[PDB]
RNA sequence: UUGAUGUCACGGAACCUUUGUUGUCUUCGACAUGGGUA
């Protein structure tokens, strides 16, 4: 006869499971099985499918009872009542039968001999044993035994690496299941009972069982008593019809950047007028209509259904998308597949040991707060569209999984002991201070009740020769925010007395904020801070205590934890033998006078406002809630910083920056770490010390020919406004290691680098050849002066040279606003520019202080507000933070434009592709393009021409990289890569494109804003009299585009572009002061077709900065030259150029160069040489062919008193003026026939009536 | 330019014909390639003359269509770079832009063939971590197999692809891996196929010809040329045939050709190799076996590296044991086998990191003697891995002591554990006694025993002295029983006679063990009751000279814990506030008695860079070593706790550690006392105070331990006995 | 759905390497219509 036991195993945290085997797998030479024993098991209930369920087998049970009942005996001193216990057997002959052996040593608590082979009583703990069934152990299954259609179905697969302590890169892993506890938390077995086992055996028995602690790698309580693939079918066609397949990956990236919330449908963004027409949304029904209509359904109401949703439509946008390249696919995840499972040895010595009857726990509970964002890496194989992943629990929760706090508390044992330890996985256990006490801690495994879904951040790679980005080189990754509170708990049993110091003093780094726990820690990821820590003792030797511990469980459950917290106590033990921390911070202060920008397109796209770039902003949980700030991103920061190491310092003759730095062992790498390293600074994100909101600015491109605006993109940005009166700070701080620090070369180079970041050469940000994001200083604190140590004549400058231009003005002519330049039939190209991956010798790098001053009524409207004054538009002259500014856009354009005249270079800015005017292919397009002016104008049949306008002009003057104006059409190469060189020029780039840099390569010249330099003179008193900052309205007459035909009157191919227009200067601005016409004479009457502006006078004076890099002697010449041009000649700047309104004049007054790393020189000595280097270098490109910088001259010459040159366009007709002067209807049957009309044109000053 | 290349290739182009098309192709792909890498010809910024007819001719050469050939060549444009970090770099890239292309269904056989070799090789090139073989490599061949397997599915004969499966199963062989399926039925596939005359290839045909007992093509192989680099391989296979046919003179004389023309580096295969061929003929009941192993222990003891007098350097191999252990078994001579045992003692092994850690020690202490060499043996080492592959082969002794340089009043006794012997089921140890007072024939013995029971009882103790420390007195006493009941001989009076000093060499975990304090079975006798003893590290470290001249004494503590009566309130000099820079100037002086009671830490990875610990700084071994101008010849040495404190936890019963003992050893000194485990404080002041009040050291500590053995067998106290038993004396001066 | 005198798997951190960068003046004067006439 027997009698049963019922037994339930309640888990209190995930568990691990193994996979099916084959029964001829299923022996001792398998690796695999060998190693997935500990676990819980699979059952197929056939093994064709996988359909089954899970069990725990009783030996694993017996085997945790043993080991509990050899702990009590110990404990107890070998007493159970009354009878003592021998130290039993665990000797077999025949081992070969044995699956698996004894490793450990076993315990000693007695010298009495194991009892006889053949006896006829046994002692309680042989009795247990089953030397004598005795105590059977059955298996241990679900309740109801339910049926899964496989292992997956419960649970999913985990890597987990091993990590080198010396290096700090994985070379291993395994893999093994994991089945959450939330959805399957018990299982039920049976124990049966011989009946004739002795009560002592039982309470032995009850005793171990109420003991065992954990089991199947979690903790244990044992108790006896589809519109997703329809709504991406019609997106891709209505792609495929509208053949706007470029946009595939980006829409893929918005549809899953709208998982956050199905409000966001609502807010997307629209065009610039405000209409329903945006490049993207509205690209059919419509995509808008179709995200409106999926939000809008009751199915997708919830938000679970519409995060899934929105993933699922973006994984399959990003498949569809991924097929479409042409070229040679690249893959960057390869050769890390590095499986490996331990081996037990069975040659095992065997042994036995005494370890004591003291024992003692010691239980520690308190918080972990994220003051970072952290990356714990876990990729799902079936997740294509990210790249790197974060690992959440199946009700996407964070999680802080225990395998990698066990791994981070080894790794900071074995960093305050100095001795790593050498020890293989298979054999006796490690016998060294760091795994003797890391066999004693006990860690469990916590979860975070925010649950928003992460944040992706993109990464990029920039080429050192080029510039620009690296051809595909761009990669995103998942971070969770900052602030979430994890719960901890810590229990360690031991014989000591409290905890050891080397733990003591683990806890308080930890304490003080240097717990430095997750993954991707180069770019300060994850730095977690312990704070509200408690901490006792029990003492388990003591009979009561013990007692008291046995039937409470130890207080693992909740209704257990929260009585042992109210007996806790509150602070921590203070260690006896403290170790400093191998880390120390540096703090950042930066302090920057110019906007700043960090561009993101995934939200330029999302967001409502319809600006083209926007500043990135990074989420942080407020309790369950976010909050966005604006920052710096920390690996834009890590990268300016590893840059400016490397461009100054070589190896063997070669810079740094043109290694490989594969298998490397350089300065930067040993700093900067590698891909067989880890390294050995870690920089964090920056944050600004106010809360300012962002502005609009807007711009547009020029066209050189036709002088209007090019039908161009007109585009803006949004960045984080500054000035010199109000700049932005900036703070933050890196961390960097102690051997660092004391090594002089490494202090040396990063000093030397930070030296010349505080100097003002590299920007942070992007835009910076406009002036954004320029540093005025930097400063580091915390370093005990061993970096910063590093961190530390004026001749009149010459005057101008008089002009040598002259031009007769008569007082009775009447001339014409604007003159074509014809320019020379020979550009200098060059295939290969020069790099930037270092600093040239013998080329120059410095600054240019500028001086401009005001000679006529200037005029930069302010384009934010458009109704200032009060249809009739009105603007005001351009503030920032109530400055006065004027963009370093206008200024750097301004130059351009007479850089480039005067070095005869391509046509920078020009509209190829428009067609002008007055069966085959030919005839049905030019009929096409025939409607659309009949349709859309704002006032026999037109002579449509039969090339493009970029083909009546000579092709070495075209732009460089240009648009494609041959027949046939390059759309059939979208995804092959040799698209590129048919666009691109054969000889190279010209030396205005060299300069100021392209598409594809960056230019090396920077301008910055100018600032007022006095109260402000306005041209008319403002309404209040006591108000001397603000000007009063002045009413301009209309503006137009202008008529590219005048310049071409016909289609004969013996008319052809004239050249670059220009304006002259002339004193027209009286009238325009007064309520007159320019030509007519009579009062000019409000309308809403002309603008009303506020301008100001004569007199004011600005100044500006200009940065050059790796410039030659005679390209510094003329770009001097081009600004301090001569005494008597100006530019022209602003609006109403045609009227008279904004001409300027600049002169320069300081050149400061650079001559090393540290020391600056004054280069005010030299500017005639550069001069006197620059003409020759004219002479030698053209000999004597020396006509259009003359012409140049003659348009720039500013009157000079006693002359007053008439200005203005003539009207249609002579029976429209008041003057009687001639009109457009008679002066083209007269001296401006069609066969002289060029000729007249490009003739400076001459006169019309 | 690769923009010129291609424009040279367009101007040129037929629709009808191929080469053009493979030019054209090649051309393209190495500018993309070029692109995607972000190399220096990323700065030509031109494009395509003649636009219309370009645009054509590519539009037309784009709708009508290898990848293969190009990534072929850019392997056979690989296989020949002199750097292998050229060469794993290269193959990197290989790979990773042959993965998608293979990964397509419909790839082709050159693709997966080169993509294959590319995995082998980089398989090939890996490097060691620690004791075992990296996961990498192995999962390199099985990806091999597994490309070789999918087109050998497909089609049958395959040659290059049934070769390189086959060069993928032997290497994983050599490794820990066991064969794959089907190789018997694959390698019988390619036997029937035909014969190649290739050195890599050969192996093959041997593993064939061994396993299905087919001698046709001994004939082939034997009648190779003799016009090659690697003749040694050469000379292996031509012996290995020759056995096959019973040549064994023809054998033999290649087996002395082979031994002779051998290689530096132990990475080749060649090692391995003939250590196979050697236990086969072992097995195979051949005695021949002897005379091969004999050279070839012979010619591989001459491999290591001088750092510091007395001390030598050498990289570690994992089969030098067991060649050690076949050599010793071989050898018939007990003086011989006295010298190969001793061959062995006295040697740091280090691995590839080690190495370079000690390199980088050396560059920041200005060595370049040193540096220099340890680049020469790391780029060698690195070099030699796949030489056997891409057919190349890139290119000191020491006097001997002789025995009868002992006294007329003592005996030696050598240790030597023969891993092997007790592995097959023997007695593994063997000890070696010597006598100088009887006839030249019979003064050598061979003793025998068996040490599992001794391990694991040493082992037992161990763990319990780490445990608790002092509560394993009991169990030290099992041990020393132990001891004496598995090496009897001790204790007859006949091998050992009396009144005659004994100085034993341990080799071993014996090194560890106190063999003068073992315990024969209330009548009790300790062995240090009949003769005194002596130890060193090796014998040939033997160089007797006299003692010191000058009278003075230094003490060097760091031991806040205890304050030494005797030794500070005394007659020596005392220092309490002891620097390095202090000890320098103490070992720079040359006293006639030195004292150093300091702490250690030890270092299970570098031996080097165990520590001492001293007032704000530590002082590594390392340090103690390279140090200029010392002068301690015939100076005597009374050391502290730091030798027990710096000795790192015994793994394996056959590894050595060094120790400031063998750093003082290195300086001349003339003598060393420490004790074995973690001394007592009063013990320590009492006998130190005896052995600097008397002279003789010997004498001195032979009466100390009389005195307090008296005293202990008083009362059979086990926990007195732990105090005693520490004790005993290193070197041997005039 | 385990087998019994022998399971340190809480014996192993998915770790390590990559600037969303580059190029652009918020600029501005000649017509519009189909036929008219015969
Ligand atoms: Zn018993
Ligand atoms: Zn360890
Ligand atoms: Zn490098
Ligand atoms: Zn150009």
């Amino acid at each position: 006869m027997t009698t049963t036991m019922k037994i339930s195993i309640e888990f209190l945290e995930p568990f691990r499971m193994t996979k099916w085997q084959e029964s001829t797998r299923r022996n001792k030479n398998n690796k695999e099985f060998v190693r997935g024993q500990a676990f819980a098991r699979w059952h197929r209930n056939k093994k064709d499918n996988t359909k089954g369920r899970p069990y725990i087998t009783g030996t694993l049970l017996r085997s945790a009872v043993i080991r509990s009942a050899e702990n009590l005996l110990t404990l107890s001193d070998g007493k159970i009542s009354e009878k003592t216990c021998c130290p039993g057997k665990f000797d077999t002959e025949d081992k070969d039968r044995l699956l698996q052996l004894r490793q450990r040593s076993t315990l000693r608590w007695t010298d009495k001999n194991p009892c006889p082979d053949n006896a006829e009583t046994y002692c309680p703990f042989c009795e247990l044993l089953g030397r004598s069934f005795r105590i059977h152990f059955g298996n241990l299954s679900l309740p109801g035994k339910p049926d899964f259609d496989g292992p997956k179905a419960i649970g999913s697969q985990r890597v987990l690496n091993r990590v080198d302590f010396k290096s700090g890169k994985a070379h291993d892993f395994f893999k093994a299941y994991e089945v959450d506890h939330t959805r399957f938390p018990r299982f039920e077995g049976e124990i049966t009972i011989d009946n004739k086992v002795s009560a002592e055996a039982r309470k032995l028995l009850c005793d171990s069982l109420k003991f065992t602690d954990r089991l199947c790698g979690a903790l244990c309580v044992i108790r006896f008593d589809n519109l997703a693939e329809k709504t991406a079918e019609q997106i891709i066609s209505i792609l495929d019809d509208n053949k706007k397949t470029e946009y595939t990956r980006l829409l893929a990236d918005a549809i899953r950047s709208l998982r956050r919330s199905s409000k966001l449908v609502a807010g997307l963004p629209k065009d610039h007028d405000g209409k329903d027409d945006h490049y993207l949304w509205d690209i059919g029904v419509t995509i808008r209509q179709i995200l409106t209509t999926s939000a809008d359904t009751k199915e997708l109401k919830n938000a679970g259904k519409w995060r899934e949703f929105c993933e699922k439509l973006g994984e399959a946008l990003y498949l569809k998308s991924k097929d479409m390249s042409g070229g040679l696919k690249i893959t960057r995840r390869i050769l890390g597949d590095a499986e490996f499972h331990g081996k037990p040895d069975r040659l095992e010595k065997s042994r036995s040991v005494s370890i004591g009857s003291v024992l003692k726990e010691t239980v520690v509970c308190g918080e972990l707060v994220a003051k970072t964002p952290f990356f714990f890496g876990a990729i799902d194989e079936d997740a294509k569209q990210t790249d790197l992943q974060v690992l959440l629990t199946p009700d996407n929760k964070y999680r802080l999984p225990r395998s990698a706090v066990r791994g981070i508390l080894r790794r900071d044992l074995q960093t305050y002991f100095d001795s790593p330890c050498n020890a293989e996985l298979g054999g006796r256990p490690c016998m060294c201070k760091t795994c003797r006490i890391m066999r004693g801690i006990t860690v469990m495994d916590a979860r975070s009740e925010y649950n928003a879904p992460p944040e992706i951040r993109h990464r990029t790679r920039i080429n050192p020769f080029t510039g620009t980005v690296a051809e595909g080189a761009l990669f995103n990754m998942e971070v969770a925010p900052e602030g979430i509170v994890f719960p901890f708990q810590l229990r360690y049993r031991g014989s000591e007395d409290g905890l050891p110091d080397a733990l003591k003093t683990v806890l308080k780094w930890w304490a003080e904020g240097q717990a430095f726990m997750s993954g991707a820690a180069s770019t300060g990821k994850g730095r977690f801070r312990m704070e509200n820590a408690k901490y006792e003792t029990l003492d388990l030797s003591d009979e009561n205590q013990r007692n008291d511990y046995l039937k409470n469980w130890g207080w693992r459950d909740e209704k257990g934890l929260e009585e042992l917290k109210k007996r806790l106590n509150s602070g921590l033990p203070e260690p006896g033998n403290y170790r400093d921390p191998k880390w120390h911070e540096i703090n950042v202060s930066i302090e920057m006078a110019s906007p700043f920008i960090n561009g993101d397109p995934i939200r330029a796209a999302v967001d409502k406002r319809g600006t083209d770039v926007v500043t990135f902003v990074k989420y942080k949980a407020e309790g369950e809630e976010a909050k966005p700030v604006c920052a710096y991103k920390a690996e834009s920061f890590r990268g300016v910083i590893r840059s400016a190491v490397a461009r100054i310092h070589m190896e063997d003759g070669v810079p740094l920056t043109e290694l490989t730095h594969s298998d490397c062992e350089c300065l930067l790498c040993q700093i900067f770490g590698s891909e067989y390293e880890a390294g050995k600074i870690r920089f964090e994100d920056l944050v600004f010390e106010s809360d300012p909101e962002p502005v609009t600015f807007d711009h547009v491109a020029i066209d050189r020919f036709t002088g209007g605006a090019a039908d161009k993109k007109k585009f803006d940005d949004s960045p984080l406004p500054g000035s010199p009166a109000r700049p932005l700070m900036l703070k933050g701080s890196f961390w960097i290691r102690r051997d660092v620090l004391e090594d002089e070369e490494y202090c040396k180079a990063l000093g030397k680098a930070l030296a010349d970041v505080n100097n003002g050469l590299y920007p942070l940000g992007g835009k910076s050849a406009i002036g954004y994001g320029q540093v005025k200083s930097l400063g580091i604190k915390g370093d005990d002066k061993r970096i910063s140590r590093l961190m530390n004549t004026d001749v009149a400058v010459p005057e101008k040279p008089k002009t040598d231009a002259e031009v007769r003005i008569e007082a009775e002519k009447v001339y014409y606003p604007h003159y074509f330049v014809e320019p020379h039939k020979k550009v200098e190209r060059e295939e290969k520019p020069c790099g930037h991956q270092k600093f040239h010798e013998g080329r120059l790098t410095g600054k240019i202080r500028c001086k401009l001053i005001t000679k006529t009524p200037l005029i930069v409207p302010d384009t934010s507000n458009d109704d200032f004054f009060r249809y009739h538009k009105s603007y005001a002259f351009f503030r920032l933070h109530k400055q006065i500014m004027i963009p370093g856009s206008e200024l750097r354009g301004m130059v351009s434009s007479v850089y480039e005249t005067v070095t005869n270079s391509c046509f920078r800015i020009f509209d190829e592709t428009k067609r002008l005017s007055w069966i085959p292919e030919k005839a049905r397009i030019k009929y096409k393009e025939l409607l659309r002016v009949y349709n859309n104008n704002p006032q026999i049949s037109r002579t449509v021409d039969d090339r493009m306008i970029g083909k009546r002009m000579s092709a070495d003057l075209r732009p460089c990289h240009g648009d494609w104006v041959e027949d046939g059409d390059l759309s059939a190469l979208n995804a092959y890569p040799e698209k590129r060189l048919l666009l691109r020029h054969p000889k190279g780039l010209c030396p205005a494109c060299r300069l100021f840099g392209t598409g594809s390569y960056k230019g090396r010249v920077r301008f910055g804003f100018a600032s007022l330099e006095n109260d402000p003179e306005w041209l008319i008193p403002g309404k209040n009299p006591g108000d001397p900052f603000h000007g009063g309205p002045v009413m301009l007459s209309l503006l137009e585009r202008p008529r590219p035909t005048w310049s071409i009157p016909g289609s004969d191919n013996k008319f052809k572009v004239p050249g670059r227009k220009f304006y002259v200067h002339h004193h027209a601005w009286k009238t325009i002061k007064d309520g007159n016409h320019p030509t007519t004479g009579k009062a000019i009457e409000q309308s809403p077709n002309n603008r009303t502006v506020e301008a100001l006078a004569g007199g004011n004076s600005f100044s500006f900065e200009i940065a050059f890099e790796n410039l030659k002697e005679w390209e510094l010449g003329l770009l001097i030259h081009s600004l301090q041009l001569e005494k008597g000649l100006a530019h022209k700047l602003g609006m109403a150029k045609s009227m008279g309104f904004g001409s300027v004049e600049i002169d320069v007054e300081s050149v400061r160069l650079r001559k090393d790393w540290k020391q600056w020189r004054n280069g005010n000595s030299e500017i005639p040489n550069w001069l006197g280097k620059g003409f020759a270098k004219l002479k030698e490109w053209f000999r004597d062919e020396l006509d259009f910088i003359e012409n140049l001259k003659k348009l720039l010459w500013f009157p000079e008193g006693d002359q007053a040159p008439r200005v203005c366009y003539p009207m249609l007709r002579k029976k429209d003026d008041p003057n009687g002067n001639s009109g457009y209807e008679e002066l083209k049957d007269g001296e401006f026939k069609k066969e002289d009309r060029q000729k007249k044109l490009t003739t400076p000053w001459t006169p019309w009536a | 330019n690769p923009i010129r290349d291609i424009q040279d290739r367009l101007k040129t182009a037929k629709f009808d014909n191929k080469d053009d098309m493979m030019n054209l192709a090649s051309s393209l792909y190495k500018y993309e390639k070029q692109l995607m890498d972000s190399s220096e010809a990323t700065l030509c910024q031109q494009g395509l003359s003649n636009r219309p007819n370009s645009f054509s001719q590519l539009s037309q050469f784009r709708d009508s269509d290898q990848t293969g050939k190009f990534w072929q060549n850019e392997y056979e444009a690989c296989k020949n770079f002199q750097t292998h970090k050229e060469r794993r770099e290269t193959l990197e890239q290989i790979i990773r832009f042959l993965q998608n292309g293979a990964e397509e269904k419909d790839a082709d056989d050159l693709l997966l063939k080169t993509l294959a070799r590319a995995y082998f090789h980089r398989g090939l090139l890996y490097r060691p971590k620690g004791f075992s073989v990296p996961a990498r490599k192995v999962e390199a061949m099985k990806k091999a197999i597994a490309y070789c397997e999918i087109i050998l599915d497909k089609n049958e004969e395959e040659s290059e692809a049934l070769r390189i499966w086959l060069y993928a199963a032997m290497e994983l062989r050599r490794c820990g891996e066991e064969y794959p399926e089907n190789f018997a039925e694959k390698l019988f596939y390619l036997a029937n196929d035909g014969f190649i005359s290739e050195l890599y290839d050969i192996r093959l045909f041997l593993e064939y010809t061994e396993r299905e007992e087919d001698n046709n093509f001994l004939d082939m192989i034997l009648q190779e040329n003799q016009d090659r680099e690697r003749l040694f391989e050469l000379c292996l296979y031509k012996a290995r045939a020759c056995f096959h046919l019973n040549q064994l003179n023809d054998v033999r004389i290649y087996g002395e050709s082979a031994i002779d023309n051998a290689p530096g580096a132990f990475a080749d295969p060649f090692w391995d190799e003939l250590v196979e061929f050697i236990r086969m003929l072992r097995n195979k009941k051949s005695e021949l076996w002897k005379e091969i192993a004999i050279k070839a222990w012979d010619k591989c003891r001459e491999k290591e590296m001088k750092v510091g007098n007395n001390i030598y350097l050498s990289w570690y191999w994992a089969r030098q044991r067991e060649l050690y252990d076949l050599a010793f078994m071989a050898q018939d001579g007990i003086e011989k086998k006295t010298r190969i045992a001793d061959s062995l003692k006295s040697r740091t092994t280090l691995r590839i990191q080690e190495l370079n850690e000690l390199r980088k020690d050396a560059h920041r202490k200005q060595n370049r003697r040193l540096e220099d060499k340890l680049d020469r043996i790391i780029e060698q080492e690195n070099e030699a891995r796949d030489g056997a592959y891409l057919r190349r082969n890139p290119p000191g002794k020491r006097e001997e002591i002789p025995f009868a340089r002992l006294p007329q009043n003592w005996i030696a006794v050598h240790f030597y554990l023969n891993e092997l012997e007790s592995h097959e089921g023997g007695k593994g140890g063997h000890a070696l006694i010597y006598d100088p007072q009887k006839a030249e024939k019979d003064q050598w013995q061979d003793k025998s025993f068996d040490y599992k029971e001794l391990h694991r009882k040493f082992l037992e103790w161990q763990e319990n002295y780490i445990l608790n420390e002092e509560g394993s007195a009991d169990f030290l006493v099992t041990l020393c029983r132990e001891i004496e009941k598995a090496m009897p001989f001790l204790f007859k009076s006949e091998v050992i006679p009396e009144d005659r000093p004994v100085l034993w060499i341990p080799h071993g975990f014996l090194h560890r063990l106190p063999l003068h304090a073992a315990m024969k079975s209330s009548n009790i006798e300790i062995f240090w009751e009949r003769h005194a003893s002596r130890y060193l590290p090796a014998w040939h470290l033997f160089d007797p000279a006299p003692y010191s001249r000058e009278e003075s004494s230094t003490l060097l503590k760091n031991f806040e814990e205890y304050d030494f009566q005797n030794l500070e309130n005394g007659e020596i000099e005392v220092y309490a506030p002891s620097s390095p820079k202090k000890v320098k100037e103490a070992i720079r002086e040359n006293p006639a008695i030195l004292l150093l009671l300091c702490h250690g830490e030890a270092d299970m990875t570098n031996p080097f860079r165990s520590c001492l610990k001293l007032k704000n700084k530590d002082m590594t071994i390392f340090d103690l070593l390279t140090v200029e101008d010392v002068r301690l010849s015939g100076s005597r040495i009374l050391l502290g706790a730091c030798e027990s404190d710096m000795v790192p936890p015994l793994e394996f019963s056959v590894d050595e550690h060094l120790s400031v003992s063998g750093a003082f050893l290195s300086h001349k000194a003339g003598e060393i006392v420490a004790g074995l485990w973690t001394v007592d404080s009063e013990k320590v002041d009492e006998c130190y105070s005896y052995l600097v009040e008397e002279k003789d050291f010997l004498r001195n500590l032979q009466e100390w331990q009389m005195a307090e053995t008296e005293n202990f067998r008083s009362e059979n106290d086990s926990s007195l006995f732990y105090k005693i038993a520490p004790f005993r004396i290193i070197g041997f001066p005039a």
